[PDB]
């Protein structure tokens, strides 16, 4: 039975980070072109 | 299970008698007896 | 046809619903396996000629079939072995999809011609002809847990009350023993012939004559008399069940009547009718069978229905006996697939946190969800109608077939939300106006990224099925996911949707889903903030691009091509083998200290090992060993260095400190012909029946000269084997014949004595077996012992061989070939490394032009299909080129607009090399069909964002930059459905260890950056492509809003 | 192919109605055209070989692979196998006082393969060293080596030959059959096409295998192609192409 | 029975083991494709039982 919530938090826990990631890298993307 | 040979060897010939394939003529060998 | 199910949902989920039922009746159905078969097929006959030389065997038997060989379809070649052992092989290579019955037909209809032919010592010996893979399926080993039974005691058990059964049920190619079935073996003193002055065939006819199957008849048979009141069959001579009947066998009756029987002159005992065989279980003794797979037959079916056979037999098992199962290959095939199952499902959950994350509702989450287990069962299915079975890259068809999918709903989900965000729609008829605005791009796109899918089906070659299974599939849920999103999925935004009020996107809601919701429109504004600068300046970016593209060109080229991962099986073999002349004992020597070294250096990654003495692939006799070797599950076996790949080169290492033995773990690539970048298969011929020892001086020239280019050749090798005294009598006939000896029995009195024969049959227990005669060992064990054979002349005296024989030293070889029918020394090398493949064979080629007066040569095999005319891909891709284009051009009817689309490609290809150019992986199967995935999607928002700002300055009247803006905003929050919701669906096999890990990573992360740098990179690039090849390509009053 | 297994199917029923030989002789089903695709014809044009010894480097050296060919169902040899001839002169028999089956009997102990087995192969007895494998009689090759085979002999060993009554030498299995070429001392193949190939392919690599084979070629040693039936299917075609072309102008 | 005494079912009898499995989960799916179809004719989770 553990096994799924073993990797059940997980697999929640990093959706909004790796969004988090990404939203940031448009943040610092998004700063880079209109720099560039 | 040995071969008698009439010629080409000497006493205190030490035969390398296995170790057919780490031995290709004129390769340096350790000997073991 | 949405507007159709729109007012017939239940008629709508009735259509998924059936969609799950077939696919759940093909599910059951389908075979299974790791891969598809590309295996080209070939026959193999095999023959005994038992205590013959190689050459006798070649010449009397070999090339007799060989003259019969002809005229029988899609031969490619054919290869043959002889060998002292008395056996054949020659095995017919046959093209791929030829039939494998009618081969095995047309091949033995030759083959009875040639019987006639064959020595009589052939014909009972009998000959086998076996379609099979040249590798077992798996070993299955026997012993006695109580050690009340020995090997032959646990050989024969399994000959008589098993084998003919695995050879018996479908799917076995071949039955191989590691044992030997039992026969009645009689070991003969000639001292005692000669006491009572006789020879070897004394002993033999008299066999015949008194062991007997006759048939008297019967008492009272038909036709009769008239009245015969009685009717019986006659019981005469009985075939003997047991020694003691040999024994009592009567060499003869005398002229006083007084016997002379076998018992005295012989030892009569069971034995294995070989003794060339010896295998141990863990280092105890035992017996086995290896398992060859019927060619074209199922393993796991195979297999399992090998499991069944044996399940039946235990109960009837004596005591002590145990089934162990040292080598199955089926059980990583299963596994490994189960764990695609696994990731398609957690995927599954996966989408429907995305989805919720986004929709933060129950019931909505379910619309996305529903239908990709829908399309993706719907395409198992299409795997059946198509004929195909389960395997690894078409299970992986699954998951690279999801990011499609999952993007489909959503943009028609989110669309149906958007209509319902700016209107205030209710979703029923929120639906139609978004489905109808899309439902042109969602079919028009299906056909472009078949386009793509579709080129790679038509591959030449054997590479061609491998990314066939995934087009097919590919194309299959595409086609599918189409359907369902004009059919099921319509109704779901109908009935699942939340309405919601005009002008709401979220922002009203209390807690993190509004908070949420809040960061994310102002992730958006900003986004588009910069696209907004972006394209103030349009020229700046293009630079931007050719650096970019230059760096994609960089890597790919940089990146190493090759062709499917190695997968840890678990389980390997490492073969021995040791000089020629060596004894038995000289192998099984070796063995321990091979077996030793599994049973402590490795223990904890090693479960087992079976070996072997006497078999490998080699064929048999005694200076070969093999090891079947079981390692625990990789669960039991972390880290780099506790795989096989570490293992057996501590192995190769190790073993190398041992004296006499070509030793060498391995473990067997994904095919034994399909090769990324190995060595080669050569072959050196006598055309001009030139001889051996020429070829052999002609052989060992061209490895001399081989060996001298390290920097292009390595590893080269002859696989056969070199020559060895022998021991020759040369028979002075006049003397004999000056004796008045028989020459038959004198060559008889010496193939029996020195190679043993067979006479004739018996029973042991209701169950056939064979009789031999043979030398007491001591006595066949030495040059000497022929004098102590003695010969019946025309005189009645036993006459010496030493008298009329006359014997020496000299050479012959212990192994011999022939290819398609000419003698080959076939020899093993590869491309120095960092040369690749064909720079080996140039070289070996040029090197063989210079070899001296009428000698041929050949490739075969990995080499053989080497002249494969490849390199059709790239004409392909060229071709994909032109059909997307005209595809966009079509669906946008313009030759420009296509070009704004396409320039999106290089963005995700960049990505995935990165990634996995950052791990330490290769350019492969897995990394190129995730790249046209990662197109396929990278492609299709390039598509719509095209689609949605040229439609606003067509169908409304925005200008450009305000046009081109709307599209991508408008587009931002699918995308990042799509891409999130496929991220990590690709994640558990990016973080993928042990079984299947290695084809899931280079899948994973291949996808992963080309995704992420699809993302991104992307929706700032598309913007301009339209924009500027929309100016450049431009006309009339168009830029400024004309509306409308 | 089903063709050939129904065939194969009933044709088993008769095997035990045959007489013997012509079940060792063997019976053969083969898919069957009675038309060759081709024919290609050999010479040795510094004459130094005759029309034996190409007959026979054919069958050797060419005609399996020939018959191994794609494409190829059926090769049909112009020409024979070396095959030994012994010359049996009656007059001298009697002259020794011998038959026929003096001179074939004895065949069978000279030109015999004999399998001797093995020094201490197996089973062994232990601590065994050396394995060996025995050598006994083997094929006799050539001409004095049959002329050696021993008829028999006396007590005192006088020796009575295969040769020591008549001759002895290679020739064709049979010499029924001769080719000439344009009168030419000939020897040449009957090629059919197997059923089912397309023939602009086999005979390629026909003439594929051949460009194989004349590296290997005696000095003088010459193909010829005699017949053949692909030249004609090759304009066949381009004149077609050609009607192609013209339509489209028309 | 006694020591070594195997048996096998054969024939009609071999037959009617692997046969007899099939019976019911054809019926189910004979059963379930049914329902479905009218619900698609009725567009109801219920009329088709009547």
């Amino acid at each position: 039975m553990l096994e799924l919530l073993k990797s059940l938090v997980f697999a929640v826990i990093m959706v909004p980070v790796v969004m988090a990631i990404i939203l940031g890298l448009i943040y610092g993307l998004g700063e880079v072109f209109n720099i560039f | 299970d040995k071969w008698l040979v009439t010629e080409g060897l000497k006493a205190g010939d030490r035969v390398v008698i296995s170790g057919l394939q780490k031995v290709r003529p004129g390769v340096q060998v350790k000997a073991q007896e | 046809m949405p507007n159709f199910f729109i007012d017939r949902p239940i008629f709508a989920w009735v259509i998924a619903i059936i969609i799950m039922l077939a696919g759940g009746l093909a599910i059951l159905k389908l075979p299974v396996a790791q891969y598809p078969t590309i295996a080209p097929p070939a026959v193999t006959i095999s023959a005994s000629y038992p205590g013959a030389d190689a050459k006798t065997v070649q010449d009397t038997v070999t090339q007799v079939i060989e003259q019969n060989m002809n005229g029988i379809d899609n031969l490619m070649y054919m290869s043959s072995n002889s060998d002292s052992t008395g056996t054949v092989q020659i095995t017919l290579t046959f093209e791929s999809g030829t039939d494998a019955d009618i081969a095995q037909v047309q091949v033995q209809n030759k083959l009875q011609l040639a019987m006639p032919l064959l020595p009589q010592e052939v014909q009972q010996q009998g000959v086998s002809v076996e379609k099979s893979s040249s590798s077992f399926l798996m070993v299955v080993g026997v012993i006695n847990t109580d050690g009340t039974m020995t090997q032959e005691d646990i050989s024969d058990y399994v000959a008589a009350n098993m084998k003919d059964a695995i050879s018996r049920t479908s799917g076995v190619g071949d039955v191989q023993l590691f044992g030997s079935q039992y026969a009645m073996r009689i070991w003969m003193n000639p001292n005692e012939l000669n006491k009572f002055q006789l020879t070897p065939v004394d002993v033999i006819t008299a066999i015949k004559a008194q062991n007997a199957q006759v048939a008297a008849g019967q008492l009272g048979g038909t036709p009769p008399v008239k009245g015969q009141q009685l009717n019986a069959s006659i019981i005469a001579q009985t075939r003997l069940t047991s020694t003691e009947e040999f024994g009592k066998i009567l060499l003869k009756v005398n002229q006083d009547g007084s016997r002379v029987l076998l018992r005295d002159v012989a030892k009569i005992e069971l034995g294995g009718e070989n003794y060339d065989i010896i295998a141990e279980f863990n280092g105890q003794p035992a017996s086995g069978l290896g398992i060859k797979l019927a060619t074209g037959a199922n393993a796991l079916d195979t297999a399992a229905a090998i499991r069944a056979e044996l399940a039946k037999m235990e109960p009837f098992f004596p005591s002590g006996l145990k089934i162990v199962y040292p080598y199955d290959t089926t059980p990583f095939v299963k596994i490994s697939i189960h764990e695609v199952v696994k990731t398609l499902v957690e995927a599954i959950i996966l989408v429907f946190l995305v989805m919720y994350l986004f929709l933060q509702n129950f019931r909505a989450t379910l619309i996305p969800t529903i239908a990709v287990p829908v399309v993706l069962l719907g395409t198992f299915a299409v795997l059946a109608a198509f004929g195909f079975s389960i395997n690894t890259l078409t299970m992986f068809g699954m998951v690279l077939a999801i990011g499609l999918l999952v993007d489909d709903a959503i943009v028609v989900v989110e669309n149906v939300e958007r209509v319902m965000a700016e209107e205030g729609l209710p979703p029923k008829e929120a639906t139609r106006k978004s489905m109808g605005q899309i439902q042109g791009a969602l079919v028009g796109i299906a056909m472009v990224l078949s386009a793509v899918f579709v080129p790679m089906a038509f591959f030449g070659g054997s590479t061609g099925a491998i990314y066939r299974q995934f087009s097919i599939t590919i194309v299959s849920a595409m086609a599918l996911s189409v359907l369902v999103a004009l059919i099921l999925t319509p109704a779901l935004c109908a009935t699942m949707l939340k309405p919601i009020a005009k002008g709401d996107h979220g922002e009203g809601k209390k807690g993190f889903f509004g908070w949420f919701n809040r960061m994310f429109e102002k992730s958006t504004h900003h986004y588009t903030d910069s696209v907004g600068g972006i394209l103030r300046s349009t020229g700046r970016y293009l630079v931007l691009y050719l650096i970019i593209v230059v760096g994609m060109a960089y890597l790919f080229v940089r990146l190493p091509s090759s062709f499917l991962p190695d997968e840890d099986q678990g389980v390997f073999m490492t073969m021995v083998q040791l000089p020629a002349g060596a004894t038995q004992e000289r192998t099984q020597k070796v063995l321990n200290e091979v077996t030793h070294y599994y049973l402590t250096k490795e223990k904890n990654n090693v479960e087992s090992v079976f070996a072997v003495n006497g078999f490998g692939f080699a064929g048999r006799g005694q200076n070969t060993g093999i090891a079947f070797v079981s390692l625990k599950d990789w669960a039991d076996r972390p880290g780099e260095e506790n795989k096989v790949e570490a293992i057996t080169m501590r192995a190769t290492r190790a073993f190398s400190q041992i004296k006499d033995a070509m030793v060498f773990a391995f473990n067997l690539p994904a095919i034994v012909e399909l090769g990324t970048a190995t060595g080669f298969d050569f072959e050196l011929i006598d055309q001009a029946g030139l001889g051996h020892e020429k070829l052999t001086q002609a052989r060992n020239q061209l490895l001399a000269e081989a060996a001298k280019h390290p920097d292009m050749l390595t590893s080269v090798r002859p696989n056969g084997l070199e020559d060895t005294p022998q021991f020759k009598i040369d028979i002075d006939q006049e003397k004999a014949q000056a004796l008045g000896v028989s020459i038959n029995d004198i060559n008889t009195t010496l193939g029996a004595a020195w190679g043993g024969s067979y006479v004739n049959d018996f029973i042991d227990r209701g169950r056939v077996k064979k009789v031999y005669v043979m030398s007491e060992a001591k006595y066949r064990m030495l040059p000497d012992d022929i004098g102590d054979w003695y010969v019946r002349a025309a005189d009645g005296q036993m006459v010496p061989f030493s008298a009329f024989s006359s014997s020496r030293w000299e050479y012959g070889s212990p192994r011999l070939e022939r290819y398609n029918g000419l003698p080959s020394m076939e020899i093993l090398g590869q491309a120095a490394p960092g040369k690749s493949t064909g720079e080996a064979m140039e070289l070996m080629e040029q090197l063989a032009s210079k070899l001296p007066t009428g000698v041929g040569y050949d490739w075969t095999g990995m080499s053989y299909q080497e002249r494969l005319s490849g390199n059709q891909a790239p004409s392909l891709y060229a071709i994909s080129l032109i059909v997307v284009f005209l595809c966009l051009a079509a669906l946008y009817e313009s030759w420009s607009i296509p070009f704004s689309v396409m320039l999106v490609v290089p963005l995700g290809v960049i990505g995935a090399l990165l990634a996995a150019t950052f791990r330490g992986l290769t350019n492969d199967v897995y990394f190129q069909v995730g790249l046209l995935t990662t197109i396929g999607l990278s492609a299709k928002n390039a598509i719509l964002i095209v689609e949605f700002a040229k439609d606003l300055m067509d169908k409304e009247g925005k200008g450009l930059i305000e046009a081109t803006l709307d599209a991508v905003r408008m587009r931002l929050r699918p995308i990042l459905m799509t891409s999130l919701a496929f991220i990590l669906g690709v994640m558990p096999l990016v973080i993928s260890t042990g079984a299947g890990s290695g084809a899931q990573n280079a899948v994973g992360t291949g996808v992963m950056g080309g995704m992420v740098t699809a993302t991104v990179l992307a929706i700032f690039f598309v913007p301009v492509f339209f924009v500027v090849v929309r100016r450049r390509f431009s006309r009339k009053n168009e830029d400024i809003e004309h509306s409308h």
